[PDB]
């Protein structure tokens, strides 16, 4: 599986651009895909979602009309069409693999990431500290807690644990909160209750330093945290 | 040669006279005494439509909310019990599928039919698309049923009159076992996985050990072939379908036939048989185009599951004994509970 | 003004009530059992069972609701009941009439796409389209015949309430002839056309050695029993505008036309594989 | 009521109905034949001439009309317990060869034996069965060295192929215990090339349209 | 031809001839205990109220 993604550069504001995602290694003609974009310094923030054959499109109110979000499965590719850009739409962007269905984990997959650059009601998510010093062998709890609770009445939390690695795009850790991510060391232990998470690491090692985004997905759009960095 | 078949028989009456005298009272008598449980009334929660051709197996997940189901159409189709939604659909290379089995991990998914192959299938993959993971070849009758022992290794019964256990990673069958006169048609593991018994069209159901492999008791008493056959809860008994209309119960420690579930107005065959989570009920899907609820220890018709307009093909309990969910050759499966 | 009294009809009403009684009592049973068997059978519903099921709808509607007013009046020669009553009756005699017609044509339709082409078939009878196509009938058989609500009197000719024949003429004489082309067509060409593909599949197989006795019988009894109940109605109220046939045409002309509700259940149920053995053996 | 992932998770369900509804339509207009008789009776000899260690399924196409052929002689297993899986074959083809009678372990009665069994099985009512009475070359000179004395001693008429092979036709039509549900097509392919798929279209065709016409309610 | 398989059935009926056993009553027994003792956990058996159940009506 391997998202590249391209199409972006310098842009003057008012312009436009068609960013484009190739994917190869996986059924992209089942799998809803989303666009998420990280400003320069700043946190994650949910911008597009494009469903299994196109049924269902949202985008995030910030830029409701400016883009627009289009597929082509026999090509394998997933574009964004937008236009009329601004400073505030200067960012990294983020293809996000998602497949929907009973026990499964959407946002496994990160693309690895575009860096566009512009010349010159929604849940509220908030994590309580933004750097936590961690050492080695060391148990490390990172708090989250949203605006209204995420238990949905079928019983599933729909929260979710992302982890940046230093320069690299993040992956899944924990999904609906409690849900350990294919592939992580084990470690790490995400648990909760409505509207107030945690998430917990074990022996804490190498690797492991980087900044952690909690997002909810009960419904959109997706809210992402600001993040807690751990700092050696 | 005749002192073998002398010495056969002269074992075959030993093995009657010592049966004979285990038998000091019926089951029937012992459990005279107990209430009757009332008449059961189930209904259909759900209808699980969407298939285009005869049913002819499902299985629970271990986590009694996801079952499959496998038809004549060619699919094998994953659903979500809780909200009859779809969430696999896979196409088989041979339409001509007789059987299908969910993993006890619910990551693998089997089936497979008159193609004389067990294929198994990957439900959790990286890329996405459930794909066959093996081909388990080396069978030389249709198959009848399978049964996930663990996540890689399965048992298989076919119709060439053997059942065999496979390796999944290796692909070979590492232990045969042979014994039956007939084709093989139903099987199922103890809840201990150390033994599991199988029913075959000689009119005679045998105990195997899987790690052994050798069979350790046979069980007779039915007038024509077995279709279906299934382990009690508790591990030590088994209640088998037969197509002489009659669903009958065998106790291993007993090493005899125990109990024996017939009406007078029940006069065709029995396609599947299943137990629920107490063991008190034994349901027993019919040709006659519905299910029939069996009292285990008073075998008196407790209630009656009809709704289909064809014979019922499978049916199965959940793990938790919440529902039971009946498939049936009009290509609909209806949970009840 | 609403009496139909004369010395010509006397020796004729008997005779046209007992038809009508007839008429209505062996429709409403053959219609009746007809939806029985439809609703006990959830196999019945086949995709193109509703065209007879709609067409039994009208049949039953017309022998339940319209034939017993009129068999009255014929008995009695008077029109018990009011204009304001006319103005609905006439309406649905002529919607019933109207509805047959286009359920037979259109039953014509799909028996020629199910043996000539039936690839085709799905694809006109669409899973909305069968829905479409009987919505489409009923509200033709209604609103071509709403207009002439004020037109709608107690005719003398046929001592029974529908559209009066001189004021009328032009628009109704219209409709008329549409359904005498339409409905013709649609039965002869398409039923020609099943016995010409019936025995062009029969005769392919005859060079290999060394249509059939009901298929052309079945065709030719549609046809003719479509013929004869509608046809002379229709001919005669169409070239005859003026009344000035004697008073017993226009009254044969209505008797053959009752007979369409009576023989549709047979034709299309009794005479039919699937509701025969399986309705017989559920009795 | 429903989450934002389980409205996800039902559009998927939609989908895979759809998809299943798809592929239900392609498959419905496929003719599915099921092919029967003895393994020497030349059922491999026409498959293989006519094409265009379990069942095997072979494919044809001839006049926009696509074929499905299960040929199930490799199951050395009980019957009866798998084929009421073939119920909804369109029709049945029966491969029969007249040059059998001097291999005795009583050939041409196992086939008059099996092809009973077949027409009357209660799951064939319906479905018609196609004849291939094969070896028609070879037969010729076959009854000249041993005449049809051998074979049907109340055989009243001369021993000829022109009146052997009839009387065989009708021997084997007149075992159909119910002539009115399904009718039975008869042909002498002979080791013919393009006869033989023309005679399986032709009598497919009949089918078809005698079934559709059972449907439609002109029979 | 026939000796092995006369050999192998005698070999297997004289070894099911030596397995152990018990009485009919005693198995019985058994059978009724443990179904009296999950008897309350069988919601076939026991059906449980509405709002437990998770096939819920529409
Ligand atoms: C334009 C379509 C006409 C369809 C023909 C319906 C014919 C039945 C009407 C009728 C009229 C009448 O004056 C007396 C009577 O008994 N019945």
């Amino acid at each position: 599986v391997q998202l590249v993604e391209s199409g972006g550069g310098l842009v003057q504001p008012g312009g436009s651009r068609k960013l484009s995602c190739s994917a190869s290694g996986f059924a992209f003609s089942s799998f809803g895909m989303h666009w998420v974009r990280q400003a320069p310094e700043k946190g994650l923030e949910w911008v597009a979602y494009i469903s299994s054959g196109s049924g269902t499109i949202y985008y995030a109110d910030t830029v409701k009309g400016r883009f627009t979000i289009s597929r082509d499965d026999p090509k394998n590719t997933l574009f964004l069409q937008m236009t009329s850009l601004r400073s505030e739409d200067t960012a990294m962007y983020y293809c996000v693999r998602s497949i929907y269905y009973y026990g499964s984990s959407p946002f496994d997959f990160w693309g690895q990431g575009t860096t566009l650059t512009v010349s010159s009601s929604d849940i509220v998510m908030t994590q309580a500290t933004s750097s936590v010093p961690v050492t080695p062998g060391e148990s490390v709890s990172i708090s989250c807690r949203s605006s209204k609770s995420l238990l949905h009445s079928n019983g599933n939390t729909y929260l979710y644990w992302f982890l940046q690695r230093p320069g690299q795009s993040p992956q899944l850790l924990i999904y609906r909160m409690s849900n350990l991510a294919s592939g992580v060391p084990d470690r790490f232990s995400g648990s909760g209750s409505g509207t107030a998470f945690t998430l917990t690491i074990s022996r804490l090692e190498a690797e492991d330093v980087g900044v952690y985004y909690c997002m909810q997905h009960l419904e959109y759009p997706l809210t992402f945290g600001a993040g807690t960095k751990l700092e050696l | 040669l005749d002192q073998l078949r002398q010495e056969a028989e002269q074992l075959k009456n030993q093995i009657r006279d010592a049966r004979k005298a285990c038998a000091d009272a019926t089951l029937s008598q012992i459990t005279n005494n107990i209430d009757p449980v009332g008449r059961i009334q189930m209904r259909t929660r759900r209808t699980l439509r969407g298939h285009l051709a005869k049913i002819y197996a499902m299985h629970w997940g271990t986590d009694s909310r996801l079952l499959v189901s496998a038809s004549q159409d060619g699919k094998l189709i994953i659903w979500d019990s809780y909200t009859t939604n779809k969430v696999h659909a896979i196409p088989l290379r041979s339409s001509w599928v007789m059987t299908c089995a969910y993993a006890p991990s619910g990551n693998y998914v089997a089936c497979g039919g008159l193609d004389n192959i067990c294929s198994i299938y990957n439900l959790k993959t990286r890329e996405g698309n459930v794909r066959v993971s093996r081909e388990l070849a080396g069978h030389t009758g249709y198959l009848s049923c399978c049964r996930f022992l663990d996540d890689n290794q399965i048992v298989t019964s076919s119709g060439d009159t053997t059942c065999a256990l496979w390796d999944i990673e290796t692909g070979q069958q590492t232990t045969t076992f042979t014994g039956h006169t007939g084709d093989v048609m139903s099987l199922s593991l103890a809840p201990d996985t150390r033994l599991f018994v199988s029913g075959a069209c000689d009119a005679s159901a045998k105990l195997w050990d899987v790690r052994e492999g050798m069979c350790r008791q046979t069980f007779t008493g039915h007038e024509s072939d077995i279709n279906a056959i299934c382990f009690f809860p508790n591990g030590n008994a088994f209640a088998t379908g037969s197509d002489d209309a009659t669903c009958r119960l065998f106790d291993l420690r007993a090493d005899q036939e125990l109990m024996t579930y017939s009406h007078d107005n029940i006069i065709c065959g029995i396609t599947s048989v299943s137990f629920s989570k107490s063991g008190r009920l034994l349901l027993a899907g019919y040709d006659d185009f519905n299910c029939n609820v069996w009292d285990a220890l008073k075998a008196d018709r407790a209630g009656v599951l009809a709704g289909h307009d064809n014979r019922v093909s499978c049916l199965g309990v959940t793990d938790d004994g919440m529902a039971v969910a009946t498939g049936s050759w009009d290509s609909f499966l209806k949970i009840w509970n | 003004n609403f009496s139909c009294y004369h010395e010509s009809v006397l020796g004729y009403r008997y005779v046209a009530v007992s038809w009508g009684v007839v008429v209505a009592v062996t429709g409403t049973v053959g219609n009746v059992l007809t939806l029985l068997a439809l609703a006990i059978q959830p196999k019945l519903r086949t995709r193109f069972n509703l065209l007879i099921a709609n067409l039994t709808l009208a049949d039953l509607l017309y022998c339940t609701l319209l034939q017993p007013f009129s068999v009255d009046t014929y008995l009695h020669l008077h029109w018990r009941t009011g204009a304001t009553f006319c103005r609905v009756f006439g309406l649905l005699l002529f919607a019933s009439n109207s509805v047959s017609i286009l359920t037979l044509c259109l039953i014509a339709l799909g028996r020629y796409l199910l043996i000539a082409h039936p690839k085709l078939f799905p694809q006109v009878f669409s899973a909305k389209g069968i829905v479409l196509a009987l919505v489409s009938t009923w509200v033709v058989g209604v609103a071509s015949f709403a207009p002439l609500w004020p037109i709608y009197i107690l005719v003398p000719v046929v001592c029974t309430c529908s559209f009066d024949r001189i004021r009328g003429r032009p628009y109704t004489t219209i409709l008329m002839g549409i359904y005498f082309v339409l409905g013709l067509s649609s039965v002869g060409i398409f039923y020609c056309l099943i016995h010409r593909q019936v025995k062009r599949a029969a005769q392919a197989l005859d060079q290999y050695k060394l249509e059939f006795g009901k298929v052309t019988r079945m065709c030719f009894a549609v046809f003719l029993c479509f013929a004869l109940s509608y046809i002379p109605f229709l001919l005669l109220n169409i070239l005859d505008a003026r009344v000035q046939a004697p008073r017993v045409v226009h009254m044969l002309a209505a008797n053959l036309t009752w007979l369409n509700g009576c023989i549709n259940p047979v034709l299309y149920a009794a005479m039919n594989r699937q509701f025969r053995q399986a309705y017989g053996s559920i009795l | 009521t429903l989450s934002a992932e389980d409205k996800a998770a039902v559009e998927r369900s939609k989908m895979i109905d759809r998809n299943l509804r798809e592929d239900g339509e392609k498959a419905a207009r496929e003719v599915k034949l099921l092919l029967l008789g003895a393994g020497e009776s030349g059922k491999n000899t026409i498959v293989k001439q006519m094409k265009i260690t379990g069942i095997v399924e072979t494919h044809f196409t001839f006049k926009d009309l696509h074929f499905k052929m299960f040929d199930v002689g490799a199951q050395r297993s009980e019957r009866k317990k798998w084929i009421h899986c073939f119920e909804g074959v369109t029709a049945i083809i029966f491969c029969v060869a007249l040059s059998d009678y001097d291999l005795v372990l009583n050939r041409m009665h196992a086939s008059m034996k099996l092809f009973d069994s077949i027409c009357n099985n209660k799951w064939f009512t319906d479905t018609s069965i196609i004849l291939f009475l094969n070896k028609k070359d070879l037969f010729e000179e076959k009854i000249k060295k041993s005449p049809l004395t051998i074979c049907y001693p109340e055989y009243a008429g001369s021993n000829t192929y022109e009146e052997a092979a009839a009387y065989i036709q009708c021997q084997f039509e007149d075992l159909n215990k119910r002539k009115d549900t399904k009718e039975i097509y008869t042909h002498f392919t002979c080791s013919t090339d393009t006869k033989n798929v023309q005679f399986v279209f032709d009598a497919v065709t009949d089918v078809i349209i005698k079934n559709n016409l059972k449907d439609c309610g002109l029979f | 031809a026939s000796i092995a398989q006369a050999r192998k059935l005698v070999e297997q009926l004289k070894m099911e001839a030596n397995i152990d056993r018990i009485k009919v009553s005693k198995a019985a027994a058994d059978l009724m205990a443990y179904c009296e003792a999950h008897a309350k956990e069988d919601p076939l058996l026991t059906p449980v109220p509405a709002s437990e159940n998770p096939f819920r009506e529409k």
